[PDB]
């Protein structure tokens, strides 16, 4: 999970095609590449107003807490039983 | 020595296996002895019943104690892989298990064990052409002070000299069965040259109980 | 008491070990067993599990835990799951059949055992886990269950006391893993035998997620005999926390190998050469000895001179007291390929669960294999060192540790006889 730590702002990609002579992959995007990393949700936010982009935010998605136990792997009248380990 | 399976001719689903009616009854014993919703707990006492039935264990017989039992078809080929003695090919008649762990190796287990390869001209692994034996080399059967030792199906021949597993190999080969004992003098475990312990006669009841019982 | 053994036959509890006597119920009955069962059932647990405490009896499956302290976490209110005793007769030890002359010989000291056991930790029945090579002592304990029953002994209002309580057989089939506690829970429950991870304990979710306590067939079988003659007859033998009498397997490079019931802390030279005539070609003769059956570290020659047989004297010679199955091996024996048949036996019984005994006993197994031959060099000794003492602690169960030992005694005990075959190995092949 490091790099779930820091929030990302990318642009939306563009068109890639096809070089006629080799085949390679041509854009016409110079932000195509273009990835900045920010320690906190606002400090994204503010360098995308201060430069004018338009920008959408997903926000945080964090793994929520399970209850884990070892025991219940071998419970007597819970369907949580194991058939093998 | 496998631990996937192949669908021969001989060992496949369609394979016939069925328990006997006497076998459904000791199987309803069986699943008696466990709690109601705990039945997959008769998973190895059945699987070694048909092993006994049928003297080894197709993917017929793992499919039925699956389907008797309503447990998945997995479980049971998890419990036959595991456990050694679930014979998975067919095994001789006479199923000979010579101990060569080092109690019973310190006890010259190699010289039995050369004995019983050169009187039926097989090794280790091989069953012979009859099939009525098949030598194997197994681990610690649990009669380390009889060393050496071999095992017979169900019964330990314990204290064997080269000549008394020969003659034990004969007397099969002649049909009749011999009895499950050490071949030297004494009777079960004690010391060779006579009792070191145990002489005197046992108490009986009231010997030795404290006060207030 | 300050020099212990030379034990009476009048102190014994396993009367009837050789099978000399009728080990059925008339004649178990003729020699104390099942006498006044009920006066012991009645008392209630608590005085049973004192009485168990007070004699200081100890695991005698090997590992020597209280059996007092580990049979009172059962003393604990119903959740409404029943409760089991579940005896351990897998005795899967190279060096160790005391529990298969028990079964043998007297298996209505083992029913009664189960009775009061279960009675102290409030169980329900007792699943006798026994090996599945032990085919004639399996029918041999239930032909004395059958005489159990139908003497109302256990069952259904047990020996009149009003406590109902079943006794089951289990038969193994050929896994020595399963004689650890809790993959003996597993291969009862119809799984492979491999071990669960502690906690949970067995006392809190043990055999079909039940308060479970399993136990060898000594320390059960003893169990009644201490209700009878009292705790402090039991605690009367054996030195401080090494409490009362024990059974010995004394195999290999004796002159009479045997089974005998001695007291505790009986010295390992007077045991050897007084139950099983000394060692083949004199005490001079002997190279090494595994005191308690395979999982232990061997002691030389200079260890056996003075050491006394119970758990506290063998961890203080860095062995350990285990099973007390005593394997002699006298000078002719190559002690490397006895070591290495033993990690072989470890690697050939090992479930396959975790990663250190899983990859490192084959791994073990092979450099063994290779220091058999001296295919190798010295700084393949400590490094094999350092591989015992990453599979030992970081194991599931104790099998990893008991894979480890052998190989960390033999490394410490003989270091020289491994580099001398490296050497001449060299020097033969090159
Ligand atoms: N008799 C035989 O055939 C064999 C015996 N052994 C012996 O087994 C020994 C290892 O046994 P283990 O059970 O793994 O060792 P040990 O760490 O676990 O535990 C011994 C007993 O004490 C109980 N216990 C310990 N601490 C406890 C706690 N905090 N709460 C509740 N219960 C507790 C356990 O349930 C177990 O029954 C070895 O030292 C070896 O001598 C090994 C192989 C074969
Ligand atoms: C690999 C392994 C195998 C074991 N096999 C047995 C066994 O066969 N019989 C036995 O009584 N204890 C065996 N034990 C010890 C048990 O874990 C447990 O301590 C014992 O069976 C019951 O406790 P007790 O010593 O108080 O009776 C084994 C332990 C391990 C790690
Ligand atoms: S260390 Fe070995 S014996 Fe123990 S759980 Fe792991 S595979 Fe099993
Ligand atoms: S070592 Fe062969 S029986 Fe135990």
């Amino acid at each position: 999970v490091n790099n779930t730590k820091k929030w990302k702002m990318e642009f939306d990609t563009r068109e890639r095609w096809e070089n006629p002579l080799m085949g390679w992959a041509s854009t016409a995007d110079p932000l195509s590449n273009l990835v900045l990393t920010f320690s906190t949700k606002e400090d994204a936010i503010a360098f995308a107003e201060k430069n004018g982009w338009s920008y959408d935010v997903e926000e945080r998605k964090v793994p929520k807490p399970k209850s884990k136990s070892y025991g219940a792997n071998f419970s007597w009248n819970k369907r949580t039983r194991v058939s093998t380990k | 020595a496998l631990f996937v399976h192949r669908d021969t001719p001989k060992n496949n689903p369609e394979t016939p296996f069925d328990f006997t009616p006497e076998n459904y009854k000791r199987i309803e014993a069986i699943v008696k002895n466990y709690p109601e919703g705990h039945k997959a707990a008769a998973v190895l006492p059945v699987l070694d019943l048909a092993q006994r039935q049928n003297g080894w264990l197709p993917i017929s017989a793992m499919n039925k104690v699956a389907e008797i039992l309503q447990v998945p078809p997995m479980r049971v080929y998890e419990v036959a892989t595991f456990y050694t003695m679930y014979n998975r090919k067919p095994v001789g008649k006479y199923h000979i298990q010579v101990c060569t762990t080092t109690p019973c190796m310190l006890r010259n287990s190699d010289s039995i064990l050369e004995a019983i390869q050169k009187k039926l001209g097989i090794k280790v692994g091989e069953t012979t052409p009859d099939k009525l034996f098949t030598l194997i080399e197994v681990e610690c059967l649990g009669a380390c002070v009889n060393a050496p030792m071999v095992q017979i199906n169900d019964n330990y021949y314990e204290d064997l000299t080269p000549k008394d597993i020969e003659e034990i190999i004969d007397e099969l080969k002649a049909g009749k069965i011999p009895k499950p004992g050490p071949r030297s003098g004494r009777f079960s475990c004690e010391p060779a040259g006579g009792l070191t312990s145990l002489t005197e006669p046992p108490k009986g009841p009231g010997f030795g109980v404290q006060a207030g019982l | 008491k300050t020099s212990f053994g030379s034990l009476k036959d009048e102190d014994r509890i396993f009367t009837n070990l050789y099978g000399r006597h009728d080990w059925r119920l008339k004649g178990a009955q003729s020699r104390g067993d099942w006498y006044k069962t009920k006066e012991i059932l009645l008392k209630g647990p608590d005085w049973i599990l004192g009485e168990v405490k007070t004699s200081g009896l100890r695991g005698r499956g090997g590992a020597g835990f209280p059996t007092g302290l580990k049979w009172s976490f059962m003393n604990k209110p119903s959740d409404g799951r029943p409760k089991y005793l579940v005896v351990n007769a897998d005795e899967g030890e190279p060096g160790t059949c005391k529990d298969r002359e028990i079964i043998r010989h007297d298996p209505h000291k083992l029913v009664e055992g189960c009775l009061v056991g279960g009675r102290a930790m409030g169980a329900r029945a007792a699943y006798i886990y026994i090996r599945g090579e032990f085919y004639n002592e399996a029918s041999n304990l239930q032909v004395a269950i059958r005489e159990a029953y139908e003497a109302g002994l256990i069952g259904k209002n047990a020996c009149g006391s009003g406590y109902d309580f079943d006794v089951f057989v289990v038969r193994g089939a050929g896994a020595y893993i399963c004689g650890e506690e809790t993959a003996l829970i597993e291969s009862i429950e119809g799984k492979q035998g491999k071990p669960r991870l502690k906690p949970p304990f067995p006392a809190d979710v043990g055999v079909f997620g039940c308060p479970t306590t399993v136990a060898n067939v000594e320390t059960v079988a003893v169990s009644p005999t201490i209700c009878r003659r009292g705790g402090a007859w039991f605690a009367s033998f054996g030195r401080e926390r090494n409490s009362g009498t024990k059974l010995f397997n004394i195999s290999g490079h004796v002159n009479n190998p045997c089974t005998v019931e001695e007291e505790m802390s009986v010295p390992l030279k007077e045991l050897i050469e007084k139950h099983a005539g000394g060692v083949t070609g004199g005490w001079d003769n002997l190279l090494a000895v595994i005191p308690g059956g395979s999982s232990t570290p061997l002691i030389p020659k200079s260890v056996c001179e003075t050491v006394l047989m119970d758990f506290d004297a063998l961890i203080q010679a860095q062995t350990g007291l285990g099973t007390a199955a005593v394997i002699v091996m006298d000078r002719s024996t190559d002690i490397v390929k006895a070591i290495a048949r033993l990690i072989e036996f470890y690697k050939h019984e090992s479930c396959g669960q975790c990663t250190p005994c899983r990859e490192g006993v084959d791994w073990m197994n092979k450099v063994m294999a290779r220091f058999v031959r001296g295919d190798a060099r010295p700084a393949e000794i400590d490094s094999l060192w350092e591989i015992s003492k990453q599979i030992e602690g970081h194991t599931i169960c104790a099998l990893g540790d008991g894979a480890a030992w052998p190989v960390q005694g033999l490394i410490r005990h003989f270091r020289p006889e491994l580099e001398e075959r490296m050497q001449r190995f060299a020097q033969q092949h090159q």
